[PDB]
């Protein structure tokens, strides 16, 4: 799962 | 503090230089110094603060994950005993990470959140508060209280954002993205995570015909990350 | 020093963990601690030392170049005056960079080079000495003396490597690559740079039928960088 | 001009 990189 | 003798405007100027040089530790120090001058931050200044600390803690988190992975395999059956060094060094990185989170949380509590009345500043800072409690939760094992603090901050941010911001506002979208990740990764609530991401995405789609050209790329990027997560989760 | 209480073997183990976590400042500190235990370094340990400090100073150099570029444009005709902040911050990074170079040079002088008798260790350390004087030269404006120190270290390394190592030895090749870059970028001797790179490449080609499978990728990579430079320079 | 990256 990604949050802003 | 070490930045007490530097003009506020000089601290902001050097934070922007540090960003260009990818010197994020310096950037964070300059922005901490700026916050400590006691005046509220502009929209651009809040972005500098968040990007600086996001990159500092991001590197610490990536390192912590590498070390924790090595540590857990050292505790699998069949793994050769190697002494305390992996645990020690993981603890060192962990403590540094917690110190950075504590520093950010202290700034938010002294006194950014207190003085933030506009929705765009208040939601921004409460989202940050949720984010850094979340980063603390990732390494906590104690953990329940930290998880509760993250949830409470995200929830207050959510309540304001839904009352005061349009669905395509990038801060509103980024808050919903991170809160949905909190539910999935931290709080063991994948169904809540999926529901939040989907409702957020669908309502932003229907609002796109109002979204500014200014914010189009930010909001489209975050919408794509919501979609990416939903594809990963479903 | 802060690493004085840690076992040498633990310092080496943590340096390897820091490398995996891309924590190069930590990696350098652990390897400095290891060097200061007073025993000679193995081949693998020398590589850890060099990679740690190479990455620390590399990041500082990249940041210095970004800031210096911004500074020089601020001094072009038509450029709006903006105060001392760019110069100040460039100086801050510069001083930090010089401090790291000075630390490396101090380790080499106390007492790695003194005790290094085997060609593989002695050439390795003298190459490092040339490299860190070169990094000092890049920011020097004084500069002639630093350039002379770099040249003297590279030259002594070159003399040993040609007498004691085969042409395809990776340390010999990497020394020649960096010395040729010194000539081109630092010493205003592009013809010497081109001559050195070409002679090195040609002699390594003719030695490839002896090169080990162990070292093939290292040496082939460095040979390709020699070729890349020659394509850039001619 | 490049040295090892
Ligand atoms: C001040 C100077 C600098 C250069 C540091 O600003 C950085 C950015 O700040 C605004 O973007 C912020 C912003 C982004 C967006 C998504 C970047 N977008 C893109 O990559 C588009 C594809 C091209 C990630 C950041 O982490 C930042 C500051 C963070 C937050 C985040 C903050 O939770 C407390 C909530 C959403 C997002 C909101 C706040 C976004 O609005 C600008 O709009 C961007 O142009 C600008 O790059
Ligand atoms: C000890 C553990 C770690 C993992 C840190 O070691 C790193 C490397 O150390 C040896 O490589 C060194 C080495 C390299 C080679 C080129 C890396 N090759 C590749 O990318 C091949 C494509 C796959 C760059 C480094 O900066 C290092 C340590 C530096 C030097 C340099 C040192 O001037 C004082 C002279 C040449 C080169 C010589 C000394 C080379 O031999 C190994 O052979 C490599 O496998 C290994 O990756
Ligand atoms: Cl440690
Ligand atoms: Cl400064
Ligand atoms: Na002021
Ligand atoms: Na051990
Ligand atoms: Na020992
Ligand atoms: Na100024």
């Amino acid at each position: 799962s990604n949050t802003l990189r | 503090g070490a930045m007490g003798s530097m003009e506020r405007a000089s601290l902001i100027q050097k934070a922007k230089l540090a960003e260009q040089a990818e010197r994020y530790e310096d950037m964070a120090a300059f922005m901490k110094g700026a916050v400590e001058k006691g005046e509220e931050l502009s929209c651009e200044e809040r972005n500098l603060l968040s990007v600086a600390y996001k990159n500092v803690v991001g590197g610490q988190r990536a390192a912590w994950r590498v070390l924790s992975s090595i540590e857990q395999k050292s505790n699998e059956e069949g793994s050769e005993e190697k002494g305390p060094e992996v645990r020690e060094y993981r603890e060192k990185v962990e403590t540094e990470l917690q110190g950075v989170c504590d520093t950010v949380l202290g700034l938010l509590d002294s006194h950014l959140i207190k003085e933030a009345g506009d929705a765009e500043s208040r939601v921004f800072y409460l989202k940050m508060k949720g984010d850094y409690y979340r980063y603390l939760a990732e390494v906590a094992t104690d953990k329940k209280r930290i998880i509760d603090s993250a949830r409470s901050a995200y929830q207050e941010a959510m309540d304001i954002s839904k009352k005061e911001m349009p669905p395509t506002n990038p801060i509103r979208l980024g808050l919903a993205l991170n809160f949905s990740v909190f539910h999935y990764e931290i709080a063991n609530s994948p169904e809540e995570a999926i529901s939040l991401a989907k409702t957020t995405f669908d309502e932003a789609m229907a609002d796109l015909h109002t979204l500014s050209e200014d914010s189009y790329k930010d909001s489209t990027l975050i919408m794509q990350l919501l979609r990416d997560n939903l594809t990963l989760w479903t």
